[PDB]
């Protein structure tokens, strides 16, 4: 069943484990066409089975006999004289006399390897093509089968997504000419559904082939998408083997009836995250963009800065369609962003008029500005964080976009549930949710206090005023003030966080702009300093230079050099907006109302119970000391 | 007391100590650590 895989390895290995030559690059090409034909279809599988039957083997054998007869002395010169072939072209062919070099150890390697591949491929051809093309040890076997099935299910779920990531860190690592027409088609792949998955994948196999031919790590990608097509075919084959429907079902098997997830631990565990479906997409993308803001810290990120603001201050059903525009407004930004990134791979001879528009300030400032607007500059070496961040947010947006296309939605907290008071997993989740509105939501605000800013004082005063009033507010259910209070919270801990994070990029670009706007004698910028002691200040990015005058001004200004919002602002915003779309409905309202009655209750009732029980304790300890004195005495 | 082998006036020590601190640059932290170590070493000896 799997010695075809052992074969695979060998052909590729022999062709690829020595200096390249015509024989070697011809075999590589034949391997690539074999993989492409497998990608084309499974009747093409049957046809390639017919293939091995007639090819590569005869070409491997005739090449072996040709090199063997060439290895003889004397016949080399005779052939050279007859065919008028140059020695350099013969070396490019690969047909070189090894005895004249004296390296006898070279001969036996390619006298044992092609013969071994020949014999193993005949053994495979005459054996495998029949049956393969026709189609508490016991407890340990059952467990192994169960794990195999589970990992196969997870693979067919999430190998389609993996082929995107394993192909993008490669292009992110190395960028050249032979990658420009690839990535654009990549941008044309996820932006379209699976209906063209068979075609666009072929578009991959056609191009990464040619670039390899341009050479004279990529093979990891080749085996990656080959394995993707392999599991695509094998899942259908397995389904047809057991008389199962051939439809590609997104849901593997409803074990805990989705919403019956509560079931228990391993019971929820899965759809707990498997049906993450909604939770996943929405909240995690609002977090992917947030973590992307740190990875970028440039003006290109300022455009997407407000697109999340467009989502966070309106209901989901209110801006349902505009976000469909948003997911395509980034599906086309990645391609021309990369197009600019490359620009001219080896070199060229042409100028830039943006620099010409700019004149009379400083040379360092235009470099910093060009870095911030993120467009091309000759010879600048860029990191790979931006590409990965944009790639991850694009995938999350596309997933959530498929969610929205699957189904959408057509005066109060609409959604509601039922009670059973706790359940291990929920016991845990319910217990942490009861206190989540107090410490989990506000520890991030405490981090904001640690954020050492004047806007941090803005957090400070608000949270200090909120700690006294909101506690009594929630536990009493103010009539005709629930929605009013929650809108107050919206403007309070949701509006302020985004409102103070929106400048976190343009204030630093202001600090990075045309060198100086602050440093002379008398009386202007000591008060333009009192504000620049905390407003514009760090303008921090790990690529910049300064001149002497701004070097002295910064020496005078004494900036701490740590103000990036990654530490305390984004991880607070993300928690707040992970909460916003969840606690506005569901059990929250149930528990919120559970907070009011209990007041009257334990307020005037267990108080007398408590005084009474303390006197009761007194009585028992009293009697025990009486008894011990008696007994000591007795 | 003679010029050939003389002591160090507090003026020169103060000037050198002031010079030690200002050689850094705002961004680099290695300069911060270097100035810290150098001033700590220098201040361990009195003018005597």
């Amino acid at each position: 069943v799997y010695f075809i895989f052992v074969v695979s390895v060998v052909l590729l290995v022999v062709s690829t484990c020595f200096a390249p030559n015509f024989y070697n690059i011809l075999f590589f090409a034949l391997w690539a066409l074999n993989l492409i034909y497998l990608k084309f279809s499974f009747r093409l599988y049957r046809g390639l089975a017919y293939a091995f039957w007639l090819t590569l083997t005869f070409y491997t054998s005739i090449v072996i006999i040709a090199l063997y007869i060439y290895q003889f002395p004397g016949v080399s010169q005779w052939i050279i004289r007859n065919t008028s072939l140059s020695q350099e072209w013969l070396n490019a062919i690969g047909l070189v006399d090894f005895r004249a070099i004296g390296e006898s150890g070279a001969l036996f390697l390619q006298l044992l390897a092609p013969i071994a591949l020949f014999v193993v491929t005949m053994l495979q051809l005459k054996f495998f093509h029949g049956p393969w093309s026709r189609a508490l040890v016991k407890k340990l076997h059952k467990l192994a089968n169960q794990t195999i099935e589970l990992l196969w299910r997870f693979f067919e779920v999430h190998i389609s997504k993996i082929v995107f990531v394993i192909i993008a860190i490669f292009i992110a690592n190395n960028i050249n000419a032979l990658y420009i027409p690839l990535v654009i088609l990549l941008s044309l792949a996820i932006c379209l559904p699976s209906a063209a998955d068979g075609i666009f994948s072929l578009f991959m196999c056609a191009y990464l082939f040619l670039v390899a031919l341009s050479k004279m790590g990529v093979i990891v990608s080749i085996i990656a998408l080959a394995f993707q097509s392999i599991v695509i075919y094998r899942q259908r084959h397995y389904r047809a083997s057991l008389g199962l429907p051939e439809s590609m079902r997104a849901k593997v098997f409803p074990d805990f009836h989705h919403s019956h997830f509560d079931r228990s631990l391993k019971n929820a565990i899965q759809f707990l995250i498997d049906y993450g479906f909604y939770k996943f997409g929405l909240e995690i993308t609002m977090i992917a963009i947030g973590i992307d803001i740190f990875n970028r810290m440039d003006a290109l990120a300022a455009i997407q800065c407000f697109w999340l603001v467009l989502f966070a201050l309106n209901k989901r059903v209110f801006v349902r369609r505009i976000w469909v525009f948003y997911v395509i407004y980034m599906a086309i930004l990645y391609p021309l962003q990369f197009f600019s990134y490359v620009g001219l791979p080896p070199d060229s001879c042409i100028e830039y008029p943006w620099s010409y528009w700019i004149p009379s300030y400083s040379d360092d400032a235009r470099f910093n500005l060009s870095y911030l607007l993120n467009l091309s500059i000759y010879g600048v070496n860029w990191p790979s964080a931006y590409l990965i961040g944009d790639f991850f947010v694009l995938l999350l947006a596309s997933c959530q976009l498929a969610v929205f296309r699957r189904e959408g939605e057509d005066e109060n907290p609409q959604y509601d549930f039922i009670d059973t008071k706790k359940s291990y997993v929920d016991y845990f989740k319910s217990f942490v949710f009861h206190y989540g509105h107090w410490i989990t939501l506000m520890s991030t605000l405490a981090a904001g206090i640690a954020g050492t800013s004047l806007f941090a004082l803005g957090y400070i005063i608000f949270t200090l005023t909120m700690l006294w009033s909101g506690n009594n507010l929630y536990v009493m259910n103010s009539t005709l003030r629930s929605f009013e209070h929650t809108l107050k919270r919206w403007n309070a801990l949701l509006g302020y966080t985004l409102f103070t994070i929106t400048m976190k990029v343009c204030l630093q670009i202001f600090g990075c702009v045309f060198l100086s706007w602050f440093d002379q004698s008398g009386g202007w910028g000591k008060t333009l300093c009192i504000v620049r002691q905390l407003f514009s200040i760090t303008c921090v990015n790990n690529e910049c230079h300064v001149l002497k005058e701004l070097e002295d001004f910064s020496k005078a200004c004494a900036v701490e050099t740590k103000e990036g919002n990654i530490g305390f602002d984004v991880i607070a915003l993300s928690f707040l907006v992970f909460q916003i779309r969840i606690f506005h409905s569901w059990y929250f309202q149930h528990c919120m109302v559970e907070y009011r009655s209990e007041v009257i209750l334990a307020n005037r009732g267990a108080v007398l119970k408590n005084q009474l029980i303390e006197k009761e304790m007194k009585e028992q300890n009293e009697q025990q000391k009486a008894k011990f004195n008696d007994i000591r005495r007795r | 007391d003679n010029a050939e082998l003389g002591m160090i006036k507090p003026d020169q020590l103060a000037s050198l100590n002031q010079a030690l601190t200002d050689s850094y640059t705002t961004r680099d932290t290695n300069s911060i650590l270097r100035s810290r170590m150098s001033v700590s070493y220098l201040k361990g000896y009195t003018y005597e």
